RNA sequence: AUCGCUUCUCGGCCUUUUGGCUAAGAUCAAGUGUAGUAUCUGUUCUUAUCAGUUUAAUAUCUGAUGUCCUCUCGAGGAC
């Protein structure tokens, strides 16, 4: 969803945007992560499985 | 006996009788 | 510097009425779609 | 069908629950699934 | 005959709302320079010292001064316990609040969404 | 004009108020038969006698609603 909060102030706003980068390049390189070990066969756990595909 | 109603059953009636079913608010601690 | 309160879509950790509009809020086309278009129907 | 009772009891519950909690909203109505109160709404 | 007028601002800082209640307060004061000569007989020179200059030890007040301050007290603690003025509960518009923190959080975001 | 008290009105605070996270955390919602009583609800009733039917009495039901002139069911009169 594009996000834009009608009057908030711009020093945070820009903090915010970053912030939103930073956990949104942890989240997808976590991502890329476990599908590799998901496809080459390393774990079986069962939250992982599933964690994964909502991600993808 | 189906037939148009009167007036209407709109929101705000539903909203406003909520908020006046106020008994969550409850009795005071009682002085003693 | 004021703050504007958030209200999300998602939570609403204390049951609260907020009105449709407040609650609501917080396209192009190429001109090459004629083009193509009338084309085809030539 | 609907019912004007129902599309007002639709339209209180969306002002409170929020737009995104369709579930919560169909079990405020009997008879509606939470896809055709979405619809309904949309 | 006299003339004068102050307009109310925004609360700036705290600071502000203070320096005008200090202003008012000192204002109203009226001090007795007979009290103060006699005050001035007896010690003279240290009446006049610097932020280290002279020193003695405690000046130990009539209680009937003390009675002053508290008087004083009393009043400024009222006017401030008047500080905001609360809007009478009027029924007379349209209510969508379950409850009074769901009524002044729709209020706030009233003054945010225009 | 000034001081104080009271009444109403308005502005400003009103952060003093939306416990954190994930795979929106996940998911989903399946019954009588007969009549009949009562209660709600909706509704419907000045028209003038009299005869009858009827009924404890009403009611209901049925049946018509003084002649002559005349002017506009209406009116002044010979009656």
């Amino acid at each position: 969803i594009p996000w834009k909060v009608p009057g908030l102030p711009t020093p945070i706003e820009n903090m915010i945007l970053r912030y939103v980068k930073a956990k949104a390049d942890w989240w997808t390189n976590t991502a890329h992560y476990n599908r590799e070990r998901i496809r080459r066969g390393a774990t079986v756990d069962k939250t992982v499985c599933k964690k994964n595909l909502g991600r993808l | 006996n189906k037939a148009p109603a009167e007036v209407q059953i709109t929101a705000e009636q539903l909203l406003r009788e909520a908020k006046e079913r106020e008994l969550e608010l409850l009795p005071p601690p009682p002085q003693q | 510097w004021k703050i504007p309160p958030c209200i999300s879509n998602w939570k609403n950790a204390k049951g609260y009425t907020i009105p449709l509009d407040k609650r609501l809020a917080a396209v192009h086309i190429n001109e090459n779609f004629a083009k193509l278009a009338e084309a085809l129907y030539i | 069908v609907w019912r004007n009772t129902e599309d007002e009891i639709l339209k209180a519950a969306v002002m409170k629950y929020g737009k995104n909690q369709w579930s919560r909203i169909a079990s405020l109505l009997h008879r509606k699934s939470a896809k055709q109160c979405k619809a309904r709404w949309y | 005959k006299k003339k004068r007028k102050n307009p109310d601002l925004g609360f700036s800082d705290y600071a502000a709302a203070q320096l005008r209640q200090y202003h008012r307060l000192t204002k109203q004061i009226k001090p007795d320079m007979e009290t103060y000569e006699r005050l001035r007989e007896k010690h003279g020179e240290e009446f006049f010292p610097t932020s280290n200059s002279l020193l003695h030890g405690t000046h130990v007040p009539s209680t009937e001064e003390i009675d002053r301050m508290v008087i004083d007290l009393e009043k400024q603690i009222e006017k401030r316990d008047k500080y905001s003025r609360r809007r009478p509960y009027n029924d007379d518009a349209d209510i969508d609040y379950i409850n009074e923190r769901n009524a002044k959080f729709n209020k706030k975001a009233e003054r945010f969404y225009g």
